[PDB]
């Protein structure tokens, strides 16, 4: 029973439905400043009767951003994009649902002990995307990896949840779900926990 | 021991027998390259262009390596691709029959 | 990790970020982006005066690189050999061992 | 104490003297048809006077080429250039001192458990070549590389003599001993068995 956890695209979700039990459709939402909770709530509603289950990505600069939509205490999940050294320190803290890809536009993984002991115990989960890599080029693919492989490494160590996922923007970037083990496995993951990236953190979660 | 990867090509277009043998000879050595692709031994079989199903074959320990690197490829020939493998077998008999039935070969 | 010691010959002196991009590229070729990321090669420092240089590495990835740098064979249109000098498990040891002849 | 077994040129000669203890010059010859044993032996004396040890290698098609330079009995080592089969397998049962790369320009890698069999008794070495490596493209690369691991395999198990070697045609295709270390121990070779064949195996057939 594999879940794929972020896709964000209609396109891209109707692929996925076909490899997949479980697809979490993902609302991209850029940030500055705060957003109309009406109009928000509105377009979460929809997501709902259209997708069934939905996710919120955040995308900003402003930490508060995070302790202020957490706060509102949505019916979705609650996903914030990792690159921010901030971001993801407030991802973690807050209590989020996920912290996707902390490694995002970085030249270090973006993540430490410390991060994986508050992860653990707020019970945040860490996305392994795989879009970035399809975009990188063999620099960066191997860029990465590394940043990849230290976390895992983390992420085992301290019990941390973790799922991996396409992160897809597009059908293109689609993947089915040993196809996406492949991934967590050559990260370094053996093969039944890179099963339960798909299979049973993210049944937890949803 | 070998092991062999029947795969799906889904794409922009459908392919041809000599673009895909070119392709997963490309995904290994930009992946694992020319020493990592030494030790995999990836070898094209046969790909079906009515159905745009494959066959690869690989040394048994380098399985999820060569997974891998056809699920990291993106582009054959400036139309973007997707590979999704729908099973491992241990020869081209079984393969065949529990995955490649249904093409059908 | 551990340290590699090299020296570099060449029709031409070469420059740092020369052989910093060179080095990724004999790894990328050799290894890919996936051996390269399990062997974790990291340019140190290259000394322009005397063409040696020092690169990290992954302890059980050390001769997949050694290979890949003797594999190498161009770099920016000039041929180039790359020698090792040795190996060490510290900067320490590597520059009095291996490079105290040269600078350093 | 390494030995380079085979270089082709004044200007590699030369450089490999830097880096080894004994440097073999080899005099690639081409054949056809018999050569003027006049002509060679003078050319293959002129060469001992200057380079100290030589080598002869012998490319050609014709197997009785390979009989009958031997029968010449030369005071000079012969060396034998692989990839026809035939001149592999007549290589060895002629008790040549070695035969260089059996898979040069094949698809397969031309040696098999009987070769071996016949190079071990007849004490046979084979020419584990870096030169067709650093010329080939990644594709070639790896061809050779697999070539080269069933023949080590090979090689190992019938305790057949061996060494590495740049066989450079020029002073751009000579390595350092360690430098030709990497590519028996990436082949397979523990660290000891890849020092022998530039050291143990070397110094007995010189």
């Amino acid at each position: 029973y594999f879940v794929e956890m972020d896709v964000r695209d209609e396109e891209a979700h109707e692929l996925a439905s076909d490899w997949f039990d479980e697809v979490v459709f993902t609302k991209k939402l850029v940030l500055e400043d705060p957003p109309d909770w009406g109009s928000l709530k509105e377009e979460l509603k929809e997501l709902r009767g259209k997708y069934g289950k939905v996710a919120l990505l955040l995308v900003t600069r402003k930490p508060s951003l995070i302790r202020e939509v957490k706060s509102r205490n949505l019916k979705a999940l609650l996903y914030v994009q990792g690159g921010d050294m901030r971001i993801n320190r407030m991802a973690i803290e807050s209590g989020v649902d996920a912290l996707i890809s902390p490694w995002f536009g970085r030249k270090d993984p973006g993540f430490d002990h410390t991060l994986a002991g508050m992860a653990a115990r707020r019970g945040v989960a860490i996305g392994f995307s795989l879009s970035p890599l399809l975009n990188a080029n063999p620099y960066g693919r191997a860029q990465i990896l590394r940043f990849m492989m230290k976390t895992w490494q983390l992420v085992k160590k301290y019990r941390v949840p973790r799922f991996i996922t396409s992160s897809a923007e597009s059908r293109w970037e689609v993947r089915g779900p040993r196809d996406l083990m492949s991934l967590g496995i050559n990260i370094g993951m053996e093969i039944p926990e890179a099963r339960a990236s798909l299979n049973f953190y993210p049944r937890t979660i949803v | 021991k070998n092991r062999y990867i029947a795969f799906q090509v889904i794409g922009e277009r459908p392919f041809k027998k000599d673009e895909i043998k070119k392709a997963v000879w490309e995904a290994s050595l930009s992946a694992l390259g020319y020493l990592g692709s030494a030790r995999a031994k990836p070898w094209f079989i046969k790909f079906d262009e009515k159905s745009q199903t494959g066959i690869v074959r690989v040394d048994r320990k380098h399985v999820e390596e060569l997974r891998f690197a056809l699920t990291m490829l993106t582009e054959i020939n400036g139309s973007k691709v997707i590979f999704r493998t729908l099973g491992v077998s241990g020869t081209i008999k079984r393969l065949k029959r529990k995955f490649l039935a249904e093409y059908g070969w």
